[PDB]
């Protein structure tokens, strides 16, 4: 890389991180979508 | 652009490649080996 | 039935062929009955292929005989191409023979060395996997994967040979006959090895054919049969090589046949390197083969064919074919049925190891228990293809 | 065209018979086998010093997956779902919607790395070079959950490995 | 001073067995084009310690043993006999100077098959026993030719004193006059210790389980120490018997050096042979003895009784 | 000299950990393809023995089980049998997609969808197959995992 | 390759082969890892005329 440097992009990481498995920085999967069906919210109004 | 540039053999082909079995024959004949063995016994006995 | 010894290779040793449960009746040291139980690596491969397009199904064929990855691919590709009625271009046919013979060398090193390793001769195993490791680099340079290349596809090959590959293959092939010679300096004339293989597991020519044997299992018994010579399929009619033939039908002749096949593979590889022609690598027909990534981003028709090829897939005309090749282990064939859509209707895989293993009981009769290890080894059984 | 691997007839002269007698009694071939093993003891080992030394790879190597970006920083993926359709293992799950600026972008991109066969069909099928298999092959984890990649993980891999990935594409895109 | 001299023999033996395991793995590696242990300590010099500490903290297996007594005797008998075989060896002076040292060693090694037999019978598995019985028949078989070969050699030494073998070879190694016997001796020490191409115990483990299958890490590690102790001792004995070093009473340590180097080179020839040949089948290693070695060993025993008489070269009795 | 109990336990813990990771004898189920890459990890180029990892270990002297290939339903009982016979401490290494979660037969009727349904797994090695180097990285990750164990230190505070 | 001449003589003699001619290891007879860019050919159907798909 000294002779042939890699192209510079602003989004590229500056600080390389090693395998973080088994540490408090490990990757935990999760769903990245929002709730599908919205539930009807009962009125706070009490009238009967 | 430049004429097609592909992975091709060098002009003239590659050099010959050996494929045939080659176990080189070594050692002294049958008679000689026994003589050397028997000669050692006689020297040891003497 | 003095005693029944249910021998499970469940606690597997360094063989990697798979796992075999063997149920035997030992009337002393001798073996009276042998009964292989072979469900342990059954993965439902033939049913899974029915839910995949023809392209999606190809990687399944890498994972059958997982020491003959690119030879299994060629059989699938030759079957699909036959139904498609297309032809791969001449350069790809040479690349598929070239890597078909690099795969034969890969298979025989595993076959001979692990056969010898089970019979106690551990060292040649390490000598030769330094060579297989160098062959795994050829696989990775053309496909990006050391083992399951997914490189031979209907219509030709995925990509062209990178510049500088053929020189490295020639350098490997130039030093390789000496490696085989070292192996024979340790086994061919070794009295211990001969005592463990000579007149073991003898098979007569008549019983070989009726039991369905193929490959070395026939030629060890003296049958002059090789699919590359009698039913050639790529450019094998354009390369000179000799078929090794046995005379006694025992393990030792089968061991000699494989070692001589490695030499003939190097002979063939030499001719492929010199005769490699120029041109394209996949059939120039974009309703079957995807177009180049440059054309797909420039041409409307190429983008449409790219889009459909990687979603629906190309449709194959209705029909049924049985295609077989001379795989390293034997005759590897696929019976492929097309219903006209883009997904196969039925894909039956003909594994040479399926018949050979079924013929174990026949061969083991009247042999000691320690011979059975030698008999299974000389058959060259991998349970990826036995079970599918 | 065939050859005979073992059809010799041993000579029955006394000189030849004595040669086999000397071989049988003096263990000649067995000594020869000991010679070959002795020669290897003085040959240099093929071992390399992992992890300080690494085995050679190529630009085409198929490793960990990552999602890429354009030079500007916009994600290359347009949610066409061609990778999801081709994936032989059904390892990819995609959902999409119109982004706040009306762009065609995914809201879910997942790869079950325990389903994936690392075949690289998805990068062959992508029209915009958005999904790639990177050069990383050292990402083994301690738990199964750490191998189910969502969109953030694959975007982070692209940000992490873009420097190398771009060079590898540069080296091989003409073959592709 | 004698108690010290015993511990100057027992402890160094255990350490040599500890570091024979490193030497075995490295010599096999380089013959297989690899390095072998070289990470744990410099050049793998701590590999034996890590293996030793690892095994003794390992959870024991479940004994499930038919005879508890014979379960604990087998390792004690094997380990104790292996250490006892070293007391008469002249290096150049024996720890115990016996007038019948050769018969003491021959007689003691004959008891080493009880460890094999007991552990198999105490194992509680029917296939384990048939493994032990197969091994015993191999051990006692190759004892026959060892005794006859040893008898033939001692007819040119003239005594059972092990220190008299040094005097016999003062002018020349017994490898010259007795190379046909040295060949069959060297093989029989391979088969005696159950070493490749005769290690049918390990090779046919799946077919027939070995006798040492039932012992835990600690107890099994002790069976293994006794086994390499015998292998070192049988090559030390091979060196004294056929490659006798000259003794200079003013410089005994020169004997101990030249003697030690010859012992290693034969001990590493065991490793060399293990890396070169495939294993024998059981009926083939019985064929090798009862039908090849024994006829020749008997013929050479007849020859080595007649030869001293017909050449007027009978050795002294004292 | 002077030393606390906490200091003694920390140093003894480092000793046993160093021994256990320095001498890892692996049992290998070579179920399918991934066994071929396990064999390449033993060949000259990588040579796992140079780390103290023996080529072949019996099930009842083994320290780590490496599951290298597809675990079918017919085979699952046998694998759990072998796992129970292994003396502790025992670790499982899951090698490749098939063992990790079923892989490319995940939707099969005859395949266990991951070997963690049968046995506890310590390290997961991705790939189809993982390269011999990728498996070696996994084993070296198990050595570091063992290095961080605190069995004695926990025992002291019980 | 860096073996002294004596050790070269020994291993040649033991194996009976001139091992130095065909060494198992690779040094600098291998291809360069960086290679010039390629220019792959087009197939026989890359024609601008007389190229109707119905005839192929
Ligand atoms: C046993 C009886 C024989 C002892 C021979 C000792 C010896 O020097 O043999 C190696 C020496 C090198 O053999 P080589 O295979 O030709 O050299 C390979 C490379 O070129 C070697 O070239 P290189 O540049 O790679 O050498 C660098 C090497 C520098 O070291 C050496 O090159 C040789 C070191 C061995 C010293 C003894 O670096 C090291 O590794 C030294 C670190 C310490 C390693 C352990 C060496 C000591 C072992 C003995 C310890 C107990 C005493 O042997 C010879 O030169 C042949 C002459 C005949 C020897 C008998
Ligand atoms: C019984 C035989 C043991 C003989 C070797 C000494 C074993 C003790 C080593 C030790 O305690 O320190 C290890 C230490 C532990 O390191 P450390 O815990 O002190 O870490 C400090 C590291 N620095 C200073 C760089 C920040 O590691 C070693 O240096 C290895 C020494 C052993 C080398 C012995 C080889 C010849 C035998
Ligand atoms: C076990 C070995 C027991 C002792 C072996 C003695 C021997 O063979 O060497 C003779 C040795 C060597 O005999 P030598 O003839 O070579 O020399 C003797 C010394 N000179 C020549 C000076 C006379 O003889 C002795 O050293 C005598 C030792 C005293 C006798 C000890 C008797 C009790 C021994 C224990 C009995 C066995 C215990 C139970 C065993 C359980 C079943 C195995
Ligand atoms: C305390 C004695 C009780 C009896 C024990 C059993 C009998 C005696 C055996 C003593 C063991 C001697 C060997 C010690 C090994 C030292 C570790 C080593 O080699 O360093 C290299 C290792 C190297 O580290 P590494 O293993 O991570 O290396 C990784 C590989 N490389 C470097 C190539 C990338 O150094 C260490 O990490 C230290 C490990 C902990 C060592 C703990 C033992 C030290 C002794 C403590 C005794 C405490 C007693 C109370 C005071
Ligand atoms: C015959 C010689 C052969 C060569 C030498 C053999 C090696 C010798 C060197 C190693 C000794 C190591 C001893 C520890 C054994 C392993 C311990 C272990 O793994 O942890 C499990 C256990 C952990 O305890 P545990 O209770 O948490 O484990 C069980 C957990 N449950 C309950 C959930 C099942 O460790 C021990 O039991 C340690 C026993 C005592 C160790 C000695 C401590 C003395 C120092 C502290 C007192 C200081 C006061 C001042
Ligand atoms: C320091 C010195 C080096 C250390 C290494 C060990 C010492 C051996 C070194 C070799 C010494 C030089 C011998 C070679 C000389 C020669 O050229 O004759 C060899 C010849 C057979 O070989 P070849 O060269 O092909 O014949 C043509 C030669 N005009 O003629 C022959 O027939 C001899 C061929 C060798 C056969 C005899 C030696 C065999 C080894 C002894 C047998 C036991 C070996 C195993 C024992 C187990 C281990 C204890
Ligand atoms: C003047 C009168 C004087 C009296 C004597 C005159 C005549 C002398 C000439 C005769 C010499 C006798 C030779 C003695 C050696 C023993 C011979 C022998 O037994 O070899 C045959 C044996 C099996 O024979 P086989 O190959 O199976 O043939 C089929 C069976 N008919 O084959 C085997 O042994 C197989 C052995 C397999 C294990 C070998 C592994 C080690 C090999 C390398 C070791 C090299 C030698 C080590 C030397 C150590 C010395 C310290
Ligand atoms: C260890 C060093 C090994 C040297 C390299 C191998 C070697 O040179 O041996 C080959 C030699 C010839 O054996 P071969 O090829 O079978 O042809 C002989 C024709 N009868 O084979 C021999 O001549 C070796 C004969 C050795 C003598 C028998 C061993 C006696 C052991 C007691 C000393
Ligand atoms: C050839 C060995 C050699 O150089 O000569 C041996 C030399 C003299 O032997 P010495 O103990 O003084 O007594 C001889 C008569 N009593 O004594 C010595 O050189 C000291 C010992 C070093 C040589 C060891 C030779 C051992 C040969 C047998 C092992 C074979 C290893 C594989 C080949
Ligand atoms: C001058 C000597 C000429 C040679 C003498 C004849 C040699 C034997 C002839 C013979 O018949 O050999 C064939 C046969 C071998 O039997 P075999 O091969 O084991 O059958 C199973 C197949 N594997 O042979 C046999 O089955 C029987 C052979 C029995 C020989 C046993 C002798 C053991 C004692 C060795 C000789 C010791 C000296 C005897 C006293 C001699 C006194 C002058
Ligand atoms: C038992 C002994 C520890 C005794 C001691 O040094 O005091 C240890 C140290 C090194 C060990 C050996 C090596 O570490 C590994 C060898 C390889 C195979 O797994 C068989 C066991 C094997 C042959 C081991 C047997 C035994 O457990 C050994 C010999
Ligand atoms: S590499 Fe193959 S299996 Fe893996 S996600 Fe891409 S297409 Fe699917
Ligand atoms: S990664 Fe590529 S193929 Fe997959 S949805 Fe995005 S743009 Fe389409
Ligand atoms: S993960 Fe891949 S290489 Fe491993 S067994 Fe499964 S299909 Fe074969």
């Amino acid at each position: 890389p000294t002779v042939k440097p890699p192209t510079a992009r602003k989004f590229i990481w500056t600080n390389h991180k090693f395998n973080l498995s088994g540490t408090p920085q490990q990757y935990v999967p999760y769903s990245t979508t929002r709730k599908k069906i919205q539930e009807w919210v009962p009125p706070s109004t009490p009238y009967k | 652009a430049s004429k097609v540039k592909q992975d091709m053999p060098p002009v003239g082909g590659y050099g010959p490649i050996d494929y045939k079995r080659n176990l080189p024959r070594r050692g002294l004949s049958g008679y000689s080996m026994f003589a050397v063995g028997i000669g050692a016994l006689l020297f040891g006995y003497w | 039935l003095v005693s029944n010894l249910t021998l499970n290779f469940g606690p597997q040793h360094p063989a990697a062929h798979g796992v075999l449960r063997l149920v035997m009746e030992l009337s002393g040291e001798m073996v009276r009955k042998c009964d292989p139980h072979i469900g342990l690596l059954h993965r439902g491969t033939e049913k899974l292929i029915e839910y995949k397009t023809y392209l999606q199904a190809l990687p399944y064929f890498d994972r059958l005989d997982y020491v003959s990855m690119m030879c299994n691919e060629q059989a699938y590709s030759l079957a699909v191409e036959k139904l498609l009625n297309i032809r791969p271009p001449p350069r790809a046919q040479w690349i598929r023979v070239l890597f078909g013979e690099i795969t034969r060398l890969l298979n025989h090193i595993m076959a001979v060395t692990t056969h010898a390793l089970d019979i106690g001769a551990m060292t040649p195993f390490f000598w030769m996997f330094e060579e297989r490791e160098k062959m795994f680099e050829f696989y990775e340079r053309v496909s990006g994967a050391r083992m399951h290349a997914a490189y031979v596809r209907p219509g030709g090959v995925h990509q062209d040979l990178p510049l500088g590959l053929m020189d490295d293959i020639y350098e490997f092939s130039k030093n390789f006959s000496l490696r085989i010679d070292e192996l024979e300096e340790m086994l061919t004339n070794n009295r211990i090895w001969r005592n463990r293989t000579v007149d073991i597991g003898i098979v007569t020519a008549e019983d070989a054919l009726n039991y369905g044997f193929s490959g070395v299992m026939l030629r060890g018994s003296g049958i002059q049969w090789d699919l590359r010579k009698t039913q050639p399929y790529d450019v094998y009619d354009q390369v000179e090589f000799d078929v090794p033939i046995g005379s006694r039908g025992d393990c030792y002749d089968r061991y000699l046949c494989r070692v001589e096949e490695m030499r003939q593979s190097i002979r063939i590889i030499s001719q492929c390197l010199n005769k490699m022609p120029p041109g394209e690598i996949k059939v120039d027909d974009a309703k079957v083969s995807p177009p180049k990534r440059a054309e797909m981003k420039t041409s409307m028709e190429s983008l449409i064919h790219h889009f459909k090829l990687y979603t629906e897939g190309y449709q194959v005309p209705p029909g049924a074919t049985y295609t077989a090749i001379e795989a390293p282990k034997g005759e590897f064939g696929v019976y492929l049925v097309s219903d006209g859509s883009s997904r196969p209707y039925r894909c039956k895989i003909k594994a040479p190891g399926f018949a050979h293993l079924a013929g174990l009981d026949k061969m083991s009769k009247g042999h000691m228990l320690a011979d059975v290890v030698a008999i299974i080894g000389t058959q060259d059984i991998v349970f990826g293809e036995v079970d599918r | 065209t065939y050859k005979y691997v073992n059809l010799r007839e041993p000579s029955m002269d006394m000189k030849s018979v004595t040669d086999r007698a000397a071989q049988t009694l003096l263990w000649t071939e067995l000594i020869r086998g000991l010679g070959m093993t002795l020669s290897y003891l003085f040959r240099e080992p093929a071992t390399i010093n992992y992890p300080f030394e690494k085995g050679p790879l190529s630009p085409r190597f198929r490793g960990e997956h990552a999602l890429r970006r354009y030079p500007s920083g916009e994600e290359r993926c347009i949610a066409c779902k061609l990778c999801e359709a081709v994936c032989p293992a059904q390892a990819i799950t995609i959902e999409a919607e119109p982004r706040a600026d009306g762009s065609r972008r995914t809201t879910r991109y997942d790869i079950d790395m325990t389903k994936c066969i690392y075949c690289g069909f998805c990068q062959e099928a992508c029209p915009v070079d958005a999904i790639v298999e990177g050069p990383n092959f050292e990402f083994s984890t301690e738990t199964h959950e750490e191998l189910l990649y969502n969109k953030e993980k694959l975007l982070n891999n692209g940000d992490k490995w873009e420097a190398e990935i771009a060079a590898n594409i540069q080296a091989d895109y003409l073959y592709r | 001073m004698f108690m010290i001299n015993i511990l100057m023999l027992i402890i160094p033996i255990l350490l040599a067995v500890a570091f024979l395991t490193l030497v075995e793995r490295k010599v096999l590696g380089y013959m297989q084009l690899r390095k072998g242990p070289n990470v744990v300590g410099p050049y793998g010099l701590l590999q034996p310690i890590a293996d030793a500490i690892k095994l003794f903290i390992k959870e024991p297996l479940r004994p499930a043993t038919s005879s508890a007594s014979m379960f604990i005797l087998a390792p004690i008998m094997a380990l104790g006999l292996a250490l006892t075989m070293w007391i008469p060896l002249p290096m150049p002076y024996p720890l115990i100077n016996m007038n019948l040292g050769v018969l003491f060693m021959l007689a003691m090694s004959s008891l080493a098959v009880y460890s094999i037999l007991w552990s198999g019978w105490a194992s509680n598995s029917k296939y384990a026993l048939i493994g032990a019985l197969r091994a015993v028949a191999q051990t006692i078989s190759y004892e026959v030719t060892l005794a006859i070969i040893l008898l033939s050699v001692l007819l040119m030494s003239g005594s059972f004193t092990l220190s008299t073998l040094i005097t016999t070879q003062e002018q020349m190694w017994l490898i010259l006059p007795a190379w046909p016997l040295a060949m069959m001796w060297f093989i029989s020490t391979l088969a005696e210790t159950n070493r490749a191409p005769f290690d049918l115990t390990e090779g046919e483990s799946e077919l027939v389980s070995g006798f040492n299958v039932e012992y835990a890490a600690g107890p099994f590690a002790l069976f293994f120490m006794a086994e390499y102790a015998n292998i070192i001792m049988m090559n030390i004995f091979t060196a004294i018997l056929f490659l006798g070093t000259s003794h200079n009473p003013h410089m005994p340590e020169l004997y101990t050096i030249n003697f030690t180097i010859k012992s290693l080179l034969l001990t590493m020839s065991f490793l060399w042979i293990r890396a070169s040949y495939p294993r024998f089948r059981y009926d083939q290693l019985m064929h090798l003895l009862w039908k090849n070695f024994l006829p020749l060993t008997l013929a050479l025993c007849m020859w080595h009784v007649s030869l001293p008489i017909l050449t007027s070269g009978i050795p002294p009795q004292t | 000299p002077s030393s606390r109990g906490e200091y003694v336990v920390a140093k003894l813990d480092d000793l046993i950990n160093w021994a256990r990771r320095s001498s890892l004898w692996p049992m290998t189920f070579g179920l399918a393809c991934c066994a071929v890459e396990m064999m390449h990890m033993a060949a000259p180029r990588y040579d796992m023995d140079r780390f103290g990892v023996v080529f072949r270990a019996s099930p009842r002297q083994s320290d780590v089980m490496i599951v290298a290939g597809t675990l079918t339903n017919k085979m699952a009982p046998a694998l759990r049998k072998v796992y129970d016979q292994m003396p502790e401490p025992r670790y499982v290494v899951s090698m490749g997609s098939c063992a990790n979660g079923g892989g490319y037969y995940h939707y099969s009727y005859s395949v266990v969808r991951g070997c963690d349904r049968i046995v506890p797994v310590d390290i997961y090695v991705p790939g189809c197959p993982p390269t011999a180097e990728a498996l070696l990285y996994g084993i070296l990750q198990l050595q570091k995992k063992i290095k961080r164990e605190k069995r004695l230190r926990i025992w002291y505070r019980r | 390759a860096s073996a002294t001449r004596f050790i070269q003589w020994l291993r040649n003699w033991a194996s009976g082969r001139d091992l130095q001619a065909k060494l198992q290891l690779r040094y600098q007879e291998i291809s360069k890892r960086t290679q010039p860019p390629p220019k792959l050919p087009v197939g026989p159907s890359h024609k601008l005329s007389n190229n109707y798909y119905c005839t192929r």
